[PDB]
């Protein structure tokens, strides 16, 4: 799997493949990798899909109550550290989540990175998953605080596209999220097919 | 009124009346007296019993806890052996974790915490009977009683049971410091006989003594000669 | 009717009587001083115990050593006290395991505290009907004297009596006690006048009081019980001081 | 009758201990809180020095953590047993969501604390009221009281304690938004309102400012006697 | 001719001779302690009303909280004691939530009041898990909420029984409101006029005259979820009484 | 006097009142009888018929405790179900541990000590029934054994239990029992129970008779109709 | 993997960490920062298995901070050292032991500035100078060798620059910013991060 | 006095009766009548439910515990509720563990069991709901009664509530005529019997009334106020 | 040692159309080499609208079937309601993550009618991941079946070929034919199909043969 996530002034861009491979067989190239845990905050999942799934999951549960008996939306913060306390209590059990929660609260565009070994870091540009390795390069070359959002979305479709063609867990169709400070937009589900065509 | 019923609860005037209740229990037992001479401690308290069919070997008043601490009750009898038992336990722990046979001031202390527990809970009852633990540690005699409060005094000399105050009172009339513990043993026996109420004969009465040895009952025959006398 | 009884029942007017029963109890122990004076902090105690056949076997009667650095007297039922006092050891040996530290003295006596808060919230057990006068030096505040009541209500005392004629023993340290000026001799003088008022004995046995003083010598604290010959001396100093303003009258 | 167990409701639905425990709170020593609009003060009047009796060891204001501070009227080893746990969980919280405590999470945290104790026999409910004050993220000054019964509602202003009742109607006539103008304004309404309760004058009150940003400040007594002088004058 | 010897009214856990265990029945009067709440359900949605009942200026009216949102289709009004009443909303959310999660569906109003019900029911000491309140609960809770069948509210009682009703109010002047909703209410009646009907019957039985401080007032129409009116919005409708 | 509150007093004189006040329940629920034979055990109950509405062979008081042993019951009949159940666990907990079917006198007193458990704690009242097991094995014999709500347990030649007891017990005493074998004494515990029932008091009763013995192999067992039916014809008969 | 060092003075702690957390080749920040204040001038720096390292500071920051809530006066920077041995040392026996490495910095009026270690087996040392990490190889015999026990401020920066600029020339991985922080009576005090660009 | 004695569940009178289950026994009295009633191939239950007030529905007197099994309350709706939880618990047990339909006649001795405990240990009050449980298993159609007293009957027909007397008085007149009847016939005697029991002033009503059938072929369906219109329809005036 | 699992083989295949839903699976149940039964239908009709089909080993999809059942009378009892098939979706997938420690080895599908009354799938990893899938292949054959089922109902790699939706006639051809294709690659799959078409009429059960081995 390949998950992108950065931050730009205009807000937090979410990308992610569509491919689940049990063994090498790809059960499933449509399998929906960012999950939307609240109407205002969003996580992707990488490692396991059940671990993700039933753990995002059970976040959103806790943000939803929070919201309902505090008055007031989560932070990010707050959320990747509940997410982090839950999985840490299951730690060398196997669990096997790598997520990046991205929101947007008071504090502002806010992504955090956590995983089931524990660590949870917020950073500008994160990438999780197999093809991690090959879009830090893409995005890296391209990112910069300041770019346009048209361009901002430009960068994560081709850092999943170039990591869909060297990693071989990881392809089907790029899902792109935006997180403006009112909420999440999905952008695009482009398949990489298409992609193929118009980057060549 | 309501506060004499419960044991957790204070009477107006801050008094628990249950506690006082049982150590009203304790003053209707049996004589029993202790006097701590500088070489020995006697304790001494009256076996009178109902009928000559009891067999007199059968229970002992004065029973011993380790082999230089013994005790003497006076109270209700079946609470004794609950005390005693748990004392001779308290004492073996002592033991198996120091490995030093345990010094008399800590089992008293051990005993009479025992003894405040059950008088905290409002389900069990307080234990009626008092307790004079008489010991030999580090080359000194030592003599203390615990009352069911769970309280603990250390008494050169002392009587509990029946006619307890006039006791007190005879003893400290015919108590001196540097009495060694034969004629120790013939004052408590003077003591006991103040009460008696009855020819005292050596089944009538029990005796132990303390010393460097330890402790030890003395059997029927040698208490019949300290009778002679 | 009856709103005094299991100590978990608000009386119309808000008063948890039990608890307030309790504290009648502590006016009949033997009275117990604690004066604290700018070189070190004394507790003085009347030891009720008078009777002739009874053995000074223990370091104090009423006088318990809790850690290195603080001591306590406790006026009240004894059984009671008994417990405290375990307990408050075991507190204080905790906190050197856990912070390698001697433990602060207020904190001791607000744990303390705090066991005798519960006992009188929850509905089982009896309020603690103790009340202890706790004295020590701490790096944070120095020499420290602390009072405390079975409600679980502590307060820090320059110096305080608890027990039979407690009223009359603060009285007359009110106007004899001189803040900022006390010394543990001065000190130990005060102690003698109030007890010598308040004990009804007209002398002081010197077997009746026993007087314990804390003082910090060498960067150690040291808690020493006043040997008799040297109570001796200081009631007849005070015989003769008392007397001398006599004469002068 | 019904007023001997905690469980039991009264014919017309009274649950008498718990109202009890309530008039508890009103033997107690008065508090107020005035939210001015860049300050929260809060201030506790002082029963006497005892002469012979070191004053740092009582304190009725105190600091739950950074943000909140929080004054108690009622039993006074209650509230020791309530702040201590409310200083718990505000630490525990900053573990569990990394992110400092709102005013009113402490107020109902506190709240149901205090609920616990009255909804079953066996436990006494705490007697204490208490006045949380707190700055919250956005920066909005937060006063909120909170009763034996465990009942929270927020006050622009409030008072707790015997003679609540005329330093509150004192607050009613004069409070008003020109009074909150100002910080000293403010420190001046609390100690005015408290003056009309105590018996004694500045020497028995004791008052604590939290602003903005900065941590509970406990005022030096020269402090108050300053503003006591200016209210005096001004009087 | 007075026989008021009682002796079985006090202790859970009692049948008195007729059987008619008299503290839950306590418990339902004490709702009559509390400000009265009105709901009325009409095709268009459910509408909820409260009094306020402030009792000094200085409080803040916000905080008074006597309608509150268990979720986006489901609301909660609440008379009685406010304590019990947040226990027994929060059993609601959780309840609500834990739905979403293992169900992924919004639970019917029913579902949610069979779940509070049942948490009111445990008072009996029926289970043996020591955090259980021995008191029945104090609180009266009106859910409205629009679900599957469309706008229902559903009202609970301390005893824990549930029942739909077209219109019902909780509170101190319930007897006589209710009354007056009788008279009122007709099954066609849009939300426009309940909230004015509801707020006359309000503006009669409060002691108070009535104004947008003193009254909370929310609406669940289907296609939008709990929303409470603002106190412009409130101004608006009061005026029009 | 609170003597009689709770089942942990005692009487100053001595008497723990609770349990008698227990013992007055099965005097008033109807008479059950049971003798032993040579052959084996036959228990009889008078069940009255309340309503006509209730379903006939329904509401029994005859219970069979394990296969080979069966219990009849008088007394507030929900402790006895519950009792009942108390008694077949034990049977079966004795089947599985020690591997054989439970004699009976062990079975009585296993019940009887849960019984009298009852009787010393405050918390839990006695049980109101009293009950009757019966079992026939052929090393064992016939065995008819009897518990009070005390937790008194004897085995009894002939016994009876409910409002008629003293009565039932004079017919009872007339009968060799001994010396009768099986069959004939089914017909004997009718004309009993016909005697006993007050037509003024009781308006109808049902016999139900249940029988362990060689004939029935060992096993508790509801007497046929057949014989049932001879048996009620025998007794109004023989009532004249 | 991570670098902590730490430098005592006549009156200052200089603690420094690298900025690095990676996963398996990555290195996914470029600012982390290992240095949680328990206090106004205690620090305490602590690397180790990800999720121990942010979970035991965390409970220990927290747990310092009540004891400053609950008494008013701040914990002795020796007695934190000791109390945060002792959760370690108990955890260790637990099936949850915290593969932690920690270095303790902070100065109190009485005692003066004041370094401990604690390794994962939790022994406390207190230490002139250490450091945790396999860097921590590289660099202690360079402070061996230029440490003086009256080494002044501006003095031990340089120290640490020298120090740090081993790193850069021998160790395998790549930790290239480090933040500098000094710990004085007036409290801790960041410094300029050193950066070898 | 007497008024000892009748306190706790855990006292015996002096003559033998434990009164606070007599008292919990009155509870049933109190709650609104419900009449069941068997043929050899169907089980009914027929309820008057009661309203709060005009504007609030009527009461749900009958429940189902299972596809054969339902059950009619009439008392504290709350004792009811916890009983109908166990039975239905109890019955999804036996389909998991056994894959039969629990007979019905045991499940009504586990109520007995699980409503006796309350009965002789102090602390929770007796159950004081009534039940009437209907099933049809494969010994038959089947028709019990439980008491807040733990007894259970099997009855051919029975009422429980108030004002039960009379349509038990109506039920044991044309009681013989039930073995043989239709479905309609059957419900169609209950719902009559039933009307004994309600005011005179009172009807039965589409809203008031609701029917329970289980049979060979049908599962336990409550018919409710608008499906209860084609029994209603046939019957006749009030006698 | 013990092993607490056997994979009993099996193939289960659900096809979506927009107003019908056709889960089909083969009826052998093979331990090892050898054939436990040929007459075991891996498909289970949970409610009107939903058939659960499991393969993997069989002791698990036995258990499984019984909690489904039991649940959904549960969510009835309390919720007055039928489960829709979203909802047993759900709660399949909160059920098989319950044991994420010691796991169902059942690959599960369950297709059926929607509320909308489109036909949707759901398909769940053994852990409990789940996907709402127009078509979908499970069991040994799933590698087999699933890529014909892509090309012919997905229209994928397919250039210049219009897409029609499927309708049930087609479908019920399809699906017969990839199982008549498996029967010959796939040692486990054989002996018989079981097709069960769900409409709003309900769910009817068609059997057809494939070749014993």
């Amino acid at each position: 799997t390949t998950t992108l996530a950065f931050k730009f002034r205009h807000g937090v861009i979410v990308a992610a493949d569509s491919r689940a491979t049990a063994g090498a067989y790809i059960a499933s190239q449509t399998v929906k990798k960012v999950i939307e845990i609240n109407p205002y905050l969003l996580g992707t999942m990488a490692g396991g899909a059940a671990d993700c799934s039933f753990w995002e999951r059970l976040l959103a549960r806790q943000c939803r109550i929070y919201e309902l008996r505090n008055k007031e939306r989560i932070s990010v913060a707050a959320a990747s550290k509940l997410l982090a306390n839950m999985v840490y209590q299951y730690k060398g059990m196997g669990l096997s989540m790598g997520t990046m929660i991205c929101g947007w609260d008071k504090r502002g565009p806010g992504l955090y990175y956590v995983d089931s070994e524990g660590n949870r870091i917020s950073g500008a540009t994160f990438s999780v998953g197999s093809g991690s390795v090959y879009a830090y390069g893409v995005m890296d070359r391209g990112y910069s605080y300041d770019l346009e959002v048209e361009q901002a979305y430009d960068l994560a479709r081709r850092a999943i596209y170039q990591a869909t063609y060297r990693d071989a867990y990881s392809g089907g169709a790029v899902n792109l999220y935006h997180v403006r400070e009112d909420g999440w937009i999905r952008v695009s589900s482009d398949n990489v097919a298409d992609l193929h065509e118009k980057y060549s | 009124r309501g506060y004499s019923f419960s044991l957790t609860t204070f009477s107006p005037s801050g008094k628990l009346v249950q506690i006082e209740y049982a150590l009203a229990a304790v003053a209707g037992g049996a004589p029993s007296v202790g006097i701590k001479a500088a070489n020995g401690v006697v304790l001494a308290t009256e076996k009178k019993q109902k009928s000559i069919l009891y067999d007199e070997r059968s229970v002992h008043k004065v029973e011993p806890i380790t082999k230089h601490i013994g005790l003497v009750y006076s109270g209700m009898g079946p609470d004794y052996r609950v005390l005693v038992h748990r004392a001779r336990k308290l004492a073996q722990q002592y033991y198996l974790v120091y490995q030093e046979p345990i010094p008399t001031a800590q089992l008293v202390q051990r005993v009479a915490s025992v003894m405040q527990e059950y008088t905290q809970s409002g389900g069990v009852r307080p234990f009626g009977v008092s307790l004079l633990i008489c010991g030999w540690n580090e080359g000194r005699p030592y003599l203390f009683q615990s009352d069911p409060s769970g309280a603990y005094f250390a008494w050169k000399a002392t009587a509990m049971g029946k006619n307890y105050v006039n006791g007190k009172t005879f003893l400290e009339k015919r108590y001196n410091e540097d009495l060694e513990l034969e004629d120790a043993i013939h004052t408590a026996i003077l003591t006991l006989k103040e009460s008696f109420e009855g020819q005292m004969t050596e089944d009538n009465i029990e005796v132990g003594i303390c010393n460097e040895a330890g402790f030890r009952r003395l059997t029927p025959t040698e208490v019949k000669d300290y009778l002679a006398a | 009717r009856r709103y005094d009884s299991r100590t978990t029942i608000f009386s119309p007017e808000g008063r948890l009587y039990q608890v307030e029963y309790a504290m009648e109890a502590i006016g009949h122990a033997g009275t117990c001083l604690g004066i604290l004076a700018n070189d070190g902090v004394l507790l003085a105690a009347e030891r009720r115990n008078i009777h002739k056949l009874l053995d000074e076997v223990f370091f104090s009667e009423k006088i318990y050593k809790l850690n290195e650095d603080m001591a306590c007297s406790v006026a009240g039922i004894t059984s009671d006290a008994n417990v405290l006092t375990n307990e408050l050891r075991l507190i204080a040996q905790r906190y050197l395991l856990q912070y390698q530290e001697p433990i602060p003295c207020e904190q001791l006596v607000t744990a303390l505290c705090d066991i005798k808060q519960a006992y009188t919230q929850f509905g089982g057990k009896r309020p603690f009907g103790v009340s202890l006068l706790y004295i020590g030096w701490d790096k944070h505040y120095g020499f420290q004297l602390y009072q405390s009541d079975p409600s679980g209500n502590y307060g820090g005392w320059k110096a305080t009596c608890i027990g039979n004629n407690s009223a009359a023993a603060v009285s007359m340290l009110k106007q004899d006690y001189k803040e900022g000026e006390m010394t543990l001799k001065s000190a130990l003088a005060l102690a003698i006048k109030v007890l010598n008022k308040t004990m009804d004995v007209s002398k002081l046995s010197a077997e009746k009081v026993e007087i314990a003083t804390l003082t910090r010598e060498n960067g150690k604290t040291v808690i020493r019980v006043l040997k008799q010959k040297e109570v001796e001396q200081l009631i007849k100093k005070h015989e003769e001081e008392e007397a001398k303003a006599e004469r002068e009258k | 009758s019904y007023d001997r167990a905690i469980t039991v409701f009264s014919p017309d639905g009274h649950l008498f201990q718990v109202e009890y425990a309530q008039e508890a709170v009103k033997k107690g020593s008065t508090a107020v809180g005035v939210r001015g609009r860049d300050i929260v003060v809060l201030g506790v009047e002082k029963k006497s020095v005892a002469k012979l009796q070191d004053e740092r060891t009582v304190r009725k204001i105190c600091a739950l953590d950074d943000n909140v501070c929080m004054a108690f009227a009622g039993l006074t080893a209650d509230a020791r047993i309530v702040i201590n746990r409310a200083r718990v969980e505000c630490q525990s919280h900053r573990l569990t969501v990394e992110d400092p405590v709102t005013v009113e999470y402490i107020t109902r945290y506190i709240a149901s604390l205090k609920q616990r104790y009255t909804q079953s026999n066996g436990r006494r409910p705490f007697g204490i009221s208490a006045l949380i004050v707190g700055f919250d993220f956005d920066g909005t000054p937060r006063l909120y009281q909170t009763d034996p019964s465990g009942t929270y509602h927020a006050w622009k202003a409030n008072a707790i304690g015997r003679g609540a009742k005329s330093v509150r109607e004192f607050l009613e006539k004069n409070y008003t938004d020109e009074a909150i103008e100002t910080d000293d304004l403010t420190i001046k309404l609390v100690i005015k309102a408290l003056l009309e309760v105590v018996q004694s004058g500045g020497k028995n009150i004791e008052l604590a400012v939290m602003r903005r940003d900065q941590s509970l400040k406990i005022l030096n007594p020269e402090e108050i006697e300053k503003y006591v002088a200016e209210i005096e004058k001004e009087k | 001719m007075f026989l008021t010897r009682s002796e079985y009214d006090r202790g859970v856990n009692t049948f008195s001779p007729e059987g008619r265990l008299f503290q839950v029945e306590y418990a339902i009067e004490a709702i009559k302690l509390g400000s009265t709440a009105i709901g009325i359900q009409t095709s268009e949605g459910v509408c909820l009303a409260v009094e306020k009942r402030i009792t000094s200026p200085l409080m803040e009216p916000s905080s008074i909280e006597k309608i509150v949102e268990i979720d986006a289709h489901i609301g909660c009004a609440m008379s009685g004691l406010i304590a019990d009443a947040k226990t027994l909303i929060d059993k609601a959310r959780v309840e609500t939530q834990n739905h979403w999660f293992t169900y992924n569906e919004t639970m019917t109003v029913e579902s949610v009041t069979q779940a509070v019900s049942n948490l009111a029911l445990q008072f009996g000491e029926e289970d043996a898990d020591p955090g259980a309140m021995s008191r029945p609960f104090g609180v009266a809770l009106l859910f409205g909420g629009v679900d599957e069948k469309g706008p229902q509210l559903f009202h609970m009682d301390p005893s824990g029984t549930f029942v739909q009703c077209d219109a019902r109010a909780i509170g101190s002047a319930s007897e006589g409101a209710q009354s007056s909703l009788q008279e009122v209410y007709h099954k066609s009646m849009t939300l426009k006029e309940a909230i004015k009907s509801s707020l006359i019957i309000l503006k009669q039985v409060m002691e108070e005259k009535l104004n947008a401080t003193n009254i909370e007032l929310a609406t669940v129409q289907p296609g939008q979820n709990f929303h409470m009116f603002t106190k412009e919005e409130l101004e608006e409708v009061i005026k029009d009484i | 006097t609170g003597y009689d509150l709770s089942a942990s007093t005692f009487s100053p004189d001595g008497r723990v009142f609770q349990v008698e006040y227990a013992m007055k329940a099965v005097e008033n629920s109807s008479t059950a009888i049971g003798i032993r034979c040579k052959d084996g055990v036959v228990f009889g109950v008078e069940k009255l018929v309340l309503s006509k509405l209730y379903e006939e062979g329904s509401n029994k008081r005859l219970f069979n405790v394990d296969r080979h042993v069966g219990m009849a019951v008088a007394g507030l009949l929900a402790d006895a179900r519950s009792l009942a159940d108390i008694a077949r666990e034990e049977a079966s907990n004795f089947r599985s541990n020690f591997g054989y079917n439970i004699p009976l006198k062990h079975l009585a007193d296993r019940v009887a000590m849960y019984v009298h458990a009852y009787t010393l704690y405050s918390a839990v009242r006695p049980f109101g029934c009293s009950f009757m097991l019966g079992s026939y094995s052929v090393n064992d014999g016939a065995q008819l054994y009897m518990i009070d709500p005390s937790g008194v347990s004897y085995g009894y030649w002939g016994c009876a239990i409910g409002k008629a007891r003293q009565a039932a017990k004079t017919e009872i005493e007339k009968l060799q029992m001994k010396e009768m074998t099986c069959r004939d004494i089914v017909k004997e515990v009718a004309k009993i129970i016909y005697i006993v029932h007050d037509e003024v008091k009781d308006k109808a009763f049902e016999l139900e008779l249940s029988w362990v013995g060689e004939l029935t192999n060992g096993r508790h067992e509801i007497v046929p109709k057949d014989i049932r039916e001879e048996a009620e014809k025998y007794a109004k008969e023989s009532l004249k | 993997m991570e670098y902590l060092i730490g430098i005592q003075g006549p009156d200052y702690v200089l603690v420094a960490s690298d900025r690095v957390a990676a996963s398996n080749i990555v290195q996914m920040k470029d600012d982390h920062d290992k240095m949680f204040k328990m206090s106004e001038k205690i620090l305490l720096l602590c690397v180790g298995e990800a999720g121990d390292t942010v979970q035991f500071a965390e409970y220990i920051q927290k747990n310092v901070q009540l004891y400053k809530m609950r008494n008013g006066y701040e914990l002795s920077p020796t007695a934190a050292a000791n109390f945060t041995r002792r959760n370690l040392a108990d955890c260790l026996r637990s099936r949850t032991p915290y593969h932690v490495n920690l270095l303790l910095a902070g100065y109190d009026e009485h005692e003066g500035p004041a370094l401990y270690y604690m390794d994962y087996l939790a022994a406390l040392a207190k230490a002139p100078f250490a450091a945790h990490g396999y860097g921590a190889f590289l660099t202690l015999s360079i402070l061996d060798r230029y440490y003086t026990p009256t080494i002044s401020r501006e003095r031990a920066v340089e120290l640490l620059r020298k120090c740090l600029e081993e790193l850069q020339k021998r160790f395998i991985l790549n930790l290239p910013t480090f933040s500098v922080r000094i710990i004085d009576k007036n409290g801790i005090h960041d410094l300029d991060n050193i950066s070898f660009p | 006095f007497r008024n000892q004695y009748d306190n706790d569940v855990t006292v015996w009178s002096p003559q033998g009766r434990i009164h606070q289950i007599e008292y919990a026994m009155e509870a049933v009295k109190q709650g609104s009548a419900t009449v069941g009633l068997k043929s050899k191939t169907h089980a009914v239950l027929v309820a008057l439910k009661r309203a709060q007030s005009e504007l609030a529905a009527h009461q749900k007197k009958i429940l189902h515990v299972d596809n054969h099994i339902g059950i009619s309350i009439a008392g504290l709706t709350a004792d009811a509720r916890l009983l109908c939880n166990f039975m239905r618990q109890e019955c999804l047990d036996s389909r998991f563990v056994f894959d039969r339909p629990l007979p019905v006649s045991r499940l009504v001795s586990l109520i007995g069991s699980k409503t006796q405990i309350p009965t002789q240990r102090y602390g929770r009050r007796p159950y004081g709901v009534g039940l009437l449980i209907a099933g049809y298993d494969d010994m038959g159609p089947h028709i019990f009664q439980t008491c807040p007293s733990a007894n259970y009957f099997d009855c051919r027909a029975m009422s429980i509530g108030a004002r039960s007397q009379s349509a038990r008085t109506y039920l044991e007149r044309h009681m013989s005529e039930f073995m043989e009847c239709n479905l309609n016939e059957l419900v169609k005697h209950g719902l009559r019997a039933l009307r004994e029991t309600l005011p005179a002033e009172q009807d039965l009503t589409t809203k008031n009334v609701s029917i329970g059938i289980v049979g060979k072929d049908l599962e336990f369906t409550i018919y409710d106020d608008d499906d209860v219109s084609p029994f209603l329809e046939g019957l006749e005036e009030r006698p | 040692r013990f092993s607490p699992y056997v994979f009993n083989g099996g193939t289960i295949l659900a096809i979506a159309g927009e107003d019908f839903a056709i889960v089909a699976s083969d009826t052998r149940l093979s331990e090892g080499f050898s054939i436990h039964t040929r007459d075991s239908p891996k498909c289970y009709k949970l409610t009107d609208k939903t058939v659960i089909g499991c393969s993997g080993f069989h002791g698990d999809c036995l258990t499984l079937t019984k909690i489904i059942e039991a649940r959904l009378k549960m969510y009835k009892h309390s919720n007055n309601k039928a489960m829709t098939t979203g909802a047993i979706a759900a709660m399949l997938s909160t059920i098989l993550y319950s044991r994420r420690f010691f796991p169902y080895y059942v690959y599960n599908i369950i297709g059926g009618l929607d509320e909308e009354g489109k036909g949707a799938v759901y398909s769940f990893d053994p852990v409990g991941s789940y996907q709402r899938d127009s078509f979908k292949a499970g069991g040994s054959a799933s590698a087999m079946l699933q890529p014909l089922l892509d090309n012919q109902v997905g229209f994928k790699n397919m250039q210049n070929v219009e897409h029609v939706p499927l309708s049930l006639d087609r479908a019920m051809r399809l699906v017969k034919d990839v199982f008549i294709s498996a029967a010959e690659r796939d040692v486990y799959t054989g002996d018989a199909l079981r097709i069960c078409i769900v409409t709003k009429e309900g769910i009817r059960e068609e059997t057809v043969s494939l070749r014993k081995d």
